[PDB]
């Protein structure tokens, strides 16, 4: 109720937006970070959380990708490289700016 | 990638007994660390304050890039006046001076002015859409098609002979 | 890119210090007294991209934005191309019920007459 | 500005390059007078856009040049509004990045 | 030269309010990584439905396009299958996975209680013909 | 500007270029072309109540 | 004969109509998603400090540009010393 507003809203708008992207996951999911049951019921009761109000300085992002992979069993157990999930950060983060990047090279050529 | 106790804590409840659902804030708060400023200042003042690039030509990009030009020019007199005469000790004081034109500048050549084109945009934004438009008329183009299969009754009328 | 954040100070710096660093190795240090190729190469890159990048930063510049799309402007504008807009698209969407209605009839006259065909056999 | 090698040339160049950018042309769009602040203080309407289209006038689509040169608010022809000799697939007249 | 590109003020960060806004995925990114990681999801939607809708569409074409059904004079329109035809005799069955379908697998359907549950060398007998489809 | 205005624009997102070759300065290929009838064909192949 | 025109006919209607749905749906997609223009004024006014969000001069797909802040802000911040 009242310290609801304080603290879980202080705690979850910056929790799940930008930080802890895939960039680093696949070593933070396989040594075991949130596998636990407990945890992983708490992150789904609290997938609402990705506002882009505050997309810059969060906690661990990717609250439904890290629900699916720990439902899958794609976190602790498989997709453990992190060449395979930085490359997918890399692609993923820069993606909806590349376009700026592709008229550049299309225009110095 | 990481455990977050008060979330945790606060999200880790069966039924009436967790709280509130996170939402959006649409005003000033307090969440953690981000301070959470809202009406982030980006259309500066040219002439009221500091310095204007922009003269009253209502071209303010050209003005602009005259007035690099001719910082350029000024910048290389500079030089030529301190390898001819180095006794100048105030010149660095007007890079100081620069800063008030670098607030200027915080809007010079690179990736500011265009989105507010993209407003007249987003109309075209909208006849973008009526460009599919003119792609679904060739759906109602179809419709005279079945006029076609009309004719294919008629070939059902000439088959029976 | 026809806009303007913070290219202007870094493109003149960076073309007088390119100018600085060409008439030096022009002047200074270089094969023309004693008192290549790559290098030679190099300043002629230089010089060339420097001319066509102030040529298109002018063009740009004279055929950027005016003051146009102003606030109320662009609202009241983007208003009035999403309710066109929304109208075209309600159009085509009764135009394609339609017509999805008429093959559904068709369809169902054909599998009735299928149908027949086949309990008269 | 101070220590520049062929390195620093080269990074220099490329920096420019990407903050700036036989015939070659320049189209040289005069200000238009149908604008909406200091132009004719009116609104958009079919009059200006097919001004700014059609005409040359820089106002919304772009000013048109010779030799085929189209400007539209999003033509992306292959012009040669550059300083150099090639005459490719030019970004379009917004350019918006 | 330095300062006005390194401590300049970057842009509204419209690239994270065009991609992730939308939803909290990865929508304007790479599946690539998804797909390889997570399997697909239920499809049996409404959009099931309207897959099985299309599929008895096919089969009532597929009925006027394949061989006449006196075969035993007896058949129906199975929704999303074949049923052969009743009677015990000539039991329907189901026989399921343009392009015209083929039975995939048989049932017979007519002593003691027990009377079998292997349909073993049958059914690949049948798939056998299908694949066939002479 | 502010990355977003107030207003009711229309653009669609081509989601279907996802990242699967590392090319040169990025320059995604949009490969899904997502048919309607290779959908529900795709679907029904696998997902049509093989049970029942 | 008559059957067959029309399943030829009923096979070009539903292209038809399973194109002008997805182009519906494309464009309910477009109309009824938008972005913040609030939450993209707090997203610049909050990643204007590090490299987080911020869309760099050569920034291509796979660029060093990432979503993450810094990289002993969050890996070592408070994240990984007091959140662990």
């Amino acid at each position: 109720d009242d310290a609801g507003n304080r603290l879980r809203f202080q705690l979850e708008l910056e929790f799940v937006q930008c930080l802890a992207n895939p960039n680093y996951l696949n070593f933070l999911a396989q040594r075991g970070y949130f596998k636990d049951k407990a945890f992983v019921n708490y992150l789904k009761y609290l997938l609402y959380w990705k506002e882009p109000e505050y997309a810059k300085y969060l906690k661990y992002p990717q609250c439904l990708h890290m629900l699916e992979l720990l439902q899958y069993e794609h976190f602790r157990k498989e997709l453990v490289n992190a060449q395979c999930a930085k490359f997918i950060d890399e692609q993923q983060i820069l993606h909806w700016q590349h376009y700026s990047r592709k008229r550049v090279r299309l225009q110095q050529a | 990638m990481q455990y977050i106790k008060e979330y945790t804590d606060e999200n880790i409840q069966e039924g009436l007994a967790p709280k509130p659902p996170p939402p959006i804030k649409d005003s000033y708060m307090m969440f953690g660390n981000q301070f959470q400023c809202d009406d982030l200042i980006i259309r500066p003042l040219e002439s009221q304050g500091i310095e204007r690039l922009h003269p009253m030509q209502f071209d303010h990009k050209k003005e602009l890039r005259k007035l690099n030009m001719s910082i350029l020019i000024n910048f290389l007199d500079l030089l030529d006046i301190l390898i001819r005469s180095p006794g100048s000790i105030k010149r660095e004081e007007k890079l100081e001076d620069l800063k008030l034109l670098f607030v200027h500048v915080h809007h010079l050549i690179n990736e500011y002015r265009p989105h507010q084109a993209r407003e007249t945009l987003r109309v075209m934004m909208e006849v973008q859409k009526r460009q599919r438009l003119e792609t679904a008329e060739r759906f109602q183009k179809h419709l005279e098609r079945v006029i076609e299969m009309i004719q294919n009754c008629l070939a059902s009328l000439p088959d029976d002979l | 890119m026809a806009d303007r954040l913070t290219q202007l100070q870094d493109a003149v710096n960076s073309l007088a210090d390119q100018f600085c660093n060409a008439i030096g190795v022009l002047q200074q240090c270089g094969p023309p007294a004693s008192f290549a190729n790559p290098t030679e190469e190099y300043a002629q890159l230089f010089a060339a991209l420097i001319a066509r990048t102030a040529k298109d930063i002018d063009v740009l510049i004279d055929s950027l934005p005016s003051e146009e799309s102003t606030a109320a402007l662009q609202a009241a504008s983007l208003y009035k191309l999403e309710e066109e807009n929304h109208e075209a698209a309600t159009c085509l969407e009764d135009v394609v019920y339609r017509g999805d209605m008429l093959l559904e009839k068709i369809q169902s006259a054909l599998a009735d007459i299928a149908q027949s065909q086949l309990k008269t056999r | 500005l101070s220590r520049n090698e062929i390195i620093q040339s080269y990074l220099s160049r490329q920096s420019s390059l990407l903050s700036s950018s036989a015939r070659q042309p320049h189209v040289l769009l005069p200000l238009p007078t149908p604008t909406d602040l200091p132009g004719l203080t009116r609104e958009v309407t079919q009059d200006d856009l097919d001004r700014i289209q059609a005409q040359q006038w820089p106002g919304v689509n772009g000013c048109e040049d010779t030799q085929g040169n189209w400007y539209d608010w999003t033509q992306c022809i292959s012009l040669d509004p550059h300083g150099d000799d090639g005459r490719l697939n030019i970004l379009p007249y917004v350019c918006l990045d | 030269r330095d300062a006005l590109v390194h401590a300049r003020l970057p842009s509204f960060a419209i690239p994270y309010a065009i991609d992730v806004l939308t939803t909290g995925s990865y929508p304007r990114l790479p599946t690539c990584i998804r797909d390889k990681i997570i399997p697909p999801d239920p499809i049996t939607k409404i959009e099931k439905q309207a897959t099985l809708h299309q599929l008895n569409q096919i089969l009532r074409h597929r009925l006027v396009t394949t061989d006449l059904p006196p075969q035993l004079a007896n058949l129906t329109v199975a929704n999303g299958r074949v049923k052969f035809r009743v009677e015990g005799e000539f039991e329907a069955t189901l026989t399921v996975m343009e392009v015209p379908w083929r039975l995939l697998k048989l049932e017979i359907l007519v002593r003691a209680l027990v009377h079998s549950m292997q349909i073993d060398f049958i059914h690949q007998l049948v798939q056998s013909r299908l694949f066939a489809d002479e | 500007m502010s990355g977003v205005r107030a207003v009711r624009i229309s653009i669609e997102s081509a989601c279907e270029k996802q990242v699967q070759e590392v090319g040169l300065d990025g320059t995604e290929t949009y490969l899904q072309p997502l048919s309607m009838s290779q959908n529900l064909a795709r679907l029904a192949q696998r997902i049509d109540f093989s049970q029942g | 004969q008559l059957q067959k025109q029309l399943k030829e006919a009923e096979q070009i209607l539903a292209t038809a109509v399973y194109q002008a749905k997805e182009k519906l749906k494309s464009i309910e997609k477009a109309r009824k998603g938008a972005i913040s223009s609030e939450e993209i004024i707090k997203y610049a006014h909050r990643i204007s400090a590090s490299n987080a969000v911020c869309a760099p001069l050569t920034w291509v797909p796979g660029d060093p540009r990432r979503p993450y802040p810094t990289d002993l802000e969050m890996r070592s911040g408070l994240l990984g010393q007091m959140n662990n």
